[PDB]
């Protein structure tokens, strides 16, 4: 009867459709490999989608997907093991080299723009009409580091504008370089902003930014890469 | 103690967002309204402005029809007794009419004509605001998913108060409007067929249901684990993969086995939940129309 | 066995039991010690579950069920046969379940993620551990759980529900729904906007956050936006599990009776309890 036609009806639409957006999540970082870069010689049952183009808003170009993929940019991994399955362990500073958690792609550099063709992201300063609205305001703060010790001063918050929301600390170093911070890795206290990934000798080596009012997709990926590691790698300065 | 991202730490503020002006008829849209400090804990402060015209304002107006409709009935129940009102408040129920009139449109006011005025106010509400989900889209040069998402549910409202009733022959076969009442309709829509928890439909329905929870749940906590990465900017992730992305993928990979990629994660959301009241509205309608009772049915399934 | 970009992030660290000794893949899958954990678990229950299916004499598992003691032994241990399986059967399914947690931690530290994922599924592993040990002991007996089987464990919901009434009158029951609904309503939404967005109207190009949040201020004049949306989501899928698990727990302990008679406080409020007319006079 009807009931029995809709339901084996159903289970099958319903395979189809887990297949469909199965091999429609496979448009980044396929097809698989081994861990020397080769192409893995079983991909599972999925094929790779009939690709895909993306038009850029801002003249920016176009984006194929699935295509070419590269890590366009050195690994300092040497393998542990004779056989697959194993940890690579770094061969230098896995921070300095952003590996491991401290990882970084290589994205465009170019800045995201707002919809109006605006970089999405400014220092405050420049950023016309905008103030903190509520909670502690951090410019002014002296930053601490996990090692208890302090690190810079707050002389900046880089701002969203069009989602409106604090992104970045700009830090001022014991140098008088800055550096950003993003917002989601420190805690604005009553008195000071504590960061704990970091501890202080560590943050002189968080990456710059070309222009100082001004990050890309790149270097935004470099720095938060850079801070996310500390809490692996600065672990044996990051005190209590 | 790191910190979670569940609430902004510090807020910030700037000259309120008219927002982008593709072809949207400008002179629809509202003024931008007051800014709640207290949303701006948890997300945009920026209440309004908002696109008004003609769809939005009739839906709107017949939302309130059918609001009303519905709330007089309930005080004349209240013996005008704003007491009673609110004693009773849940108990009050406008039914549909007798089956005795069927799919008639002749059913006294007071016997369920009432009903009707307000479900016609009803239909007229929600397909507007269909519309309006639509156009609003159309306007702005984006996809119509909303839209579609927007079908689904309206599926199984169209199935419950309107398809299934005019199938079975009679209006009372609806669903009264009331707090209690509703409920109880429910509770008894299931007793009478067999018991729902044989309708493989509903069962299907719930597997989806806990399912957007489980999903919600999962792209939720992953966002945020990553937004130290910018994560929330899924857009310009899907036009240039970021940490943010591969993170994402991989803890689910080495979790679980497989992944998937910023937009892939978007359409198993829409779908997870679309399917929902895409089943539902199945398993209601074949019930009572088709089968009479899932038990028997679950016992031979013909 | 890699995604193009996975091998920088495969390094050693981040466990929290044992150094590096279980440290190590598994085709995508990471074993931690924890992955070992979850895996013997998994293989004594299952196997439990088929002696259980042996001493029922089915092995169709639409008919295998595991019941629980029943009333008698109380929170004492059954014989194997007569609610003992049952018990270690749920040791070691809770086994499972918050290894399985440990691990999401373990990879979680290995990627320098935050903790939310692994949190948030400790809310699912505290829905389970209400129905199965927290009720069942405050009740007292493991005979109040649920049993393992595909229908039968359909049936327990059923009668409990039927118990005490109506179960929709349970009123922590009705927030629950509430936000079940809402989540799914919420999970439609988001997806669809995106998705409208990262795919617009053709040989249009790519939309952006700006126009997301346009979209809505024009639908209905708010916009949580988007790191909002994905706070908001986290939340009402927690707080629906969180709550039902509170309909639950107060079920049976705390209150026995119909949940609809419940609702009788509200209307016996003495400044209207005997005023006459409306639906209660
Ligand atoms: C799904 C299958 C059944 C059914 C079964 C159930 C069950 C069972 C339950 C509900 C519940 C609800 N149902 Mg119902 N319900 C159905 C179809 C509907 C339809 C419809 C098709 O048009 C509507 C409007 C509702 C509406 C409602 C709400 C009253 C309530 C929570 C809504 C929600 O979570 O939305 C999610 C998101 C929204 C944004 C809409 C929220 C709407 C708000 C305003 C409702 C709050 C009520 C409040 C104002 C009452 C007064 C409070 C003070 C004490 C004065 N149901 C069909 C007939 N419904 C729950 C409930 O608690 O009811 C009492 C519940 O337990
Ligand atoms: C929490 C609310 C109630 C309850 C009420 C209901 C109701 C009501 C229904 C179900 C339904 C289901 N329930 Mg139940 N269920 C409960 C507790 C459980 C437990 C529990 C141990 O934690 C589990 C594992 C299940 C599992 C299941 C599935 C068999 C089925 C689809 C669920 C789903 O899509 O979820 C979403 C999750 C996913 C999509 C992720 C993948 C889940 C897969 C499907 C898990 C299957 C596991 C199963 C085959 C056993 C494996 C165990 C051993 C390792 C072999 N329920 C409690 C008692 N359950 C529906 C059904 O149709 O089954 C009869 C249904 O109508
Ligand atoms: C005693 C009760 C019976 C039973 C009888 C029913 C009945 C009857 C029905 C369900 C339905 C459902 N049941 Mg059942 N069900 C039982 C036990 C359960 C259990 C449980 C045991 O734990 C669970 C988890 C469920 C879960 C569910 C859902 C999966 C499903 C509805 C999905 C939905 O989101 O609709 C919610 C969404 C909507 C109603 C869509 C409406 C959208 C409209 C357009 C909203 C417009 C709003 C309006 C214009 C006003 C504006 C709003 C205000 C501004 C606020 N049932 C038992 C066996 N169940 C439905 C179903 O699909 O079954 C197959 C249904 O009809
Ligand atoms: C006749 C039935 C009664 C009734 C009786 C009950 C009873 C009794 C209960 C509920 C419960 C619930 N009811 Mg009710 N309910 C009714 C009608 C409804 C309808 C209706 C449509 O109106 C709705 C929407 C609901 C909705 C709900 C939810 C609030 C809740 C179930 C989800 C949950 O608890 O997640 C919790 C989630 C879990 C337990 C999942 C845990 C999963 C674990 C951690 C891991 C699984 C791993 C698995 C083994 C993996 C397998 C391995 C493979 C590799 C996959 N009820 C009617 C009136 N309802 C249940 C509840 O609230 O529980 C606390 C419950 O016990
Ligand atoms: C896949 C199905 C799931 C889902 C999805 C879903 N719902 C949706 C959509 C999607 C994808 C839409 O895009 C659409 C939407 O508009 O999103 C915001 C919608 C929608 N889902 C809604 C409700 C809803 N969805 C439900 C369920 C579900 N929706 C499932 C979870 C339920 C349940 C759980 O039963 C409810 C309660 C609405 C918010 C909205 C459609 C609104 C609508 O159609 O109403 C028309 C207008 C009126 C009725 C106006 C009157 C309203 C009040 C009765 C009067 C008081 C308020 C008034 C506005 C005050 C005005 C004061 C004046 C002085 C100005
Ligand atoms: C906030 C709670 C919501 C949610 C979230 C959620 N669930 C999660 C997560 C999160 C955050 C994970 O990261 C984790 C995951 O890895 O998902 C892919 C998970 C997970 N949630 C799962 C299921 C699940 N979650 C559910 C619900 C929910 N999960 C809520 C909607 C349900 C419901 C709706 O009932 C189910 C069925 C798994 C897919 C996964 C956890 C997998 C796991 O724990 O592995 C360990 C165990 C095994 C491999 C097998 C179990 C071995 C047992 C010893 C045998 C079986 C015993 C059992 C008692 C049988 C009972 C069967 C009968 C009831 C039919
Ligand atoms: C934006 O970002 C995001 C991603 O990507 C960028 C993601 O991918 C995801 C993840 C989501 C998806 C890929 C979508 C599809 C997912 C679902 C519908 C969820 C339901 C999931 C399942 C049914 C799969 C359940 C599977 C499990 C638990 C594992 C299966 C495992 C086995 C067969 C083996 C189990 C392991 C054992 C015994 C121990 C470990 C192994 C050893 C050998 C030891 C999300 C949420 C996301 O937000
Ligand atoms: C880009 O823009 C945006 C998005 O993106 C696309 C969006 O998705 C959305 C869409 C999102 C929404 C509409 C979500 C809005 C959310 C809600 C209205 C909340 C949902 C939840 C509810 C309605 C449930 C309310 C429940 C409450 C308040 C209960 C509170 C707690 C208690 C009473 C205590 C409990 C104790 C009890 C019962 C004790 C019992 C004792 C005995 C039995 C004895 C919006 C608006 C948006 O803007
Ligand atoms: C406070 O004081 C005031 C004045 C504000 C009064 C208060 C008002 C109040 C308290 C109102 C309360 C209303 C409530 C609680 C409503 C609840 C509804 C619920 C619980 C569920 C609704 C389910 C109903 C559905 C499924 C109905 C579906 C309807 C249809 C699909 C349309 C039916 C079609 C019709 C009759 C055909 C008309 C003609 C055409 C165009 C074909
Ligand atoms: C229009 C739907 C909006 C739903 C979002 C509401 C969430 C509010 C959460 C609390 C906000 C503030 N805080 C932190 C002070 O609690
Ligand atoms: C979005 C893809 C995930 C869909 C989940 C499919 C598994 C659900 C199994 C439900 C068991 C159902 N049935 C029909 C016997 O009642
Ligand atoms: C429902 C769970 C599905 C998980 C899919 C996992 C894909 C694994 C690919 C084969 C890897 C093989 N192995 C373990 C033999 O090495
Ligand atoms: C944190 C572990 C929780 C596991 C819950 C297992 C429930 C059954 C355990 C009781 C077994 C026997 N008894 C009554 C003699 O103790
Ligand atoms: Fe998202």
């Amino acid at each position: 009867d009807l009931a029995s036609l809709a339901i084996y009806s159903f289970w099958i639409f319903l395979a189809g459709l887990i297949y469909y957006l199965q091999t429609e999540n496979m448009r980044e970082g396929y097809p698989l490999e081994n861990e020397d870069g080769t192409p893995a010689a079983n991909q599972g049952p999925f094929p790779l989608p009939k690709p895909k183009t993306f038009i850029l808003p801002h003249g920016r170009g176009t984006l194929t997907v699935p295509g070419p993929e590269s890590e366009d940019r050195p690994i300092a991994l040497a393998r542990t093991a004779v056989s697959e399955g194993f940890p690579h362990a770094p061969t230098g500073d896995p921070m300095k080299d952003g590996v491991g958690p401290a990882s970084w792609v290589a994205r465009r550099d170019l800045p995201e723009l707002d919809g109006h063709g605006h970089n999405k992201i400014k220092p405050m300063k420049a950023a016309a009409g905008f103030h903190v609205s509520a909670g502690k305001n951090p410019i002014g703060l002296p930053v601490r580091g996990c090692d208890l010790e302090i690190a810079g001063k707050v002389v900046d918050i880089w701002v969203d504008i069009p989602e409106q929301m604090a992104r970045f600390l700009e830090v001022e170093l014991k140098d008088g370089s800055t550096r950003l911070l993003p917002m989601q890795m420190v805690k604005v206290q009553s008195n000071r902003v504590h960061v704990n990934a970091l501890s202080s000798d560590l943050f002189a080596g968080i990456p710059t930014i070309k222009s100082p009012t001004e990050v890309t997709l790149l270097e935004e990926d470099k720095i938060c890469g850079y801070v996310a590691g500390g809490l692996m790698y600065a672990a044996p300065k990051r005190k209590s | 103690a790191e910190y979670q991202n569940i609430f902004s730490q510090v807020q910030v503020r700037g000259p309120a967002d008219l927002g982008m002006t593709e072809d949207v008829n400008l002179a629809n849209r509202s003024g931008v309204g007051p800014f709640s400090t207290l949303l701006g804990w948890f997300g945009n402060a920026q209440l309004g402005p908002i696109y008004l015209g003609s769809l939005g304002v009739l839906s709107l107006f017949s939302g309130l029809m059918w609001f009303f409709t519905i709330g007089i009935w309930f005080w004349y129940q209240a013996g005008w007794n704003p007491a009673v009102f609110l004693r009773d408040l849940f108990f009050f129920s406008l039914e549909p009419p007798a089956p005795e009139y069927g799919l008639s449109f002749a059913a006294p006011l007071k016997e369920g004509g009432l009903w009707l005025i307000a479900s016609f106010f009803m239909f007229v509400a929600v397909w507007s605001w269909w519309g309006r989900t639509y156009l609003r889209a159309q306007a702005l040069g984006m996809g119509k998913h909303t839209a579609w998402a927007f079908l689904s549910a309206i599926w199984l409202w169209m199935v419950l108060g309107f398809i299934r009733p005019i199938l079975m022959g009679s209006w009372s076969e609806a669903v009264p409007y009331g707090i209690f009442s509703h409920l109880d309709w429910t509770n008894n829509f299931s007793l009478v067929h067999g018991n729902l928890f044989y309708n493989p439909f509903h069962g299907l329905s719930i597997a989806f249901l806990y399912g957007s929870a489980l999903l919600f749940a999962m792209h939720g906590a992953t966002i945020l684990a990553v937004s130290r990465f910018g994560g929330e900017r899924e857009l310009e992730q899907i036009a240039d993969r970021g940490t943010a992305a591969e993170r994402a993928a991989l803890f689910w990979r080495w979790t679980m086995g497989f992944n998937a990629t910023m937009e892939g994660i978007h359409r198993w959301a829409i779908w997870m939940a679309v399917l929902v009241t895409l089943t539902g509205g199945i398993g209601i309608l074949l019930s009572g129309t088709v089968v009479d009772n899932w038990y028997v049915w679950g016992q031979n399934h013909g | 066995a890699l995604l193009s970009f996975e091998r920088k992030y495969r390094v050693p660290g981040g466990t929290l039991v044992g150094g590096n000794l279980f440290d190590f893949w598994v085709g995508p899958f990471y074993v931690g010690f924890f992955g070992v954990a979850t895996f013997f678990f998994a293989a004594l229950g299952i196997i439990l579950i088929a002696w259980s299916a042996v001493l029922q004499g089915t092995w169709n598992p639409q008919l295998i069920s595991v019941y629980p003691p029943a009333l008698e032994y109380g929170l004492g241990g059954a014989p194997l046969a007569k609610g003992g399986l049952w018990q270690i059967i749920t040791i070691c399914a809770t086994g499972a379940f918050v290894s399985w947690a440990l691990r999401e931690v373990e990879i979680c530290r290995k990627l320098g993620i935050g903790y939310h994922i692994p949190f948030a599924f400790a809310f699912a592993i505290l829905a389970y551990l209400t129905l199965v040990l927290f009720r069942p002991v405050m009740m007292g007996a493991w005979g109040y759980a649920f049993p393992y089987g595909i229908w039968t464990h359909l049936d327990w919901v059923s009668n409990t529900g039927y118990t005490y009434g109506n179960f929709h009158y349970n009123p922590a029951h009705m927030i629950a729904i509430s936000f079940f609904f809402t989540n799914a309503l919420a999970l439609a939404l988001h997806g669809a906007l995106v998705l409208s967005a990262a795919n617009p109207e053709k040989g249009k190009e790519m939309r952006t956050p700006d126009h997301e949040d346009t979209f809505f201020r024009d639908l209905v004049g708010y916009s949580i936006g988007t790191l909002g949306i994905h706070r908001l989501g986290l939340l009402l899928s927690l707080s629906a599990v969180f709550f039902s698990a509170l309909c639950m727990i107060i079920t049976g302990t705390i209150w026995f009776d119909q949940w609809v008679d419940w609702w009788q406080w509200w209307v016996k409020l003495p400044w209207w309890a005997n005023i006459p007319g409306g639906i209660n006079g």
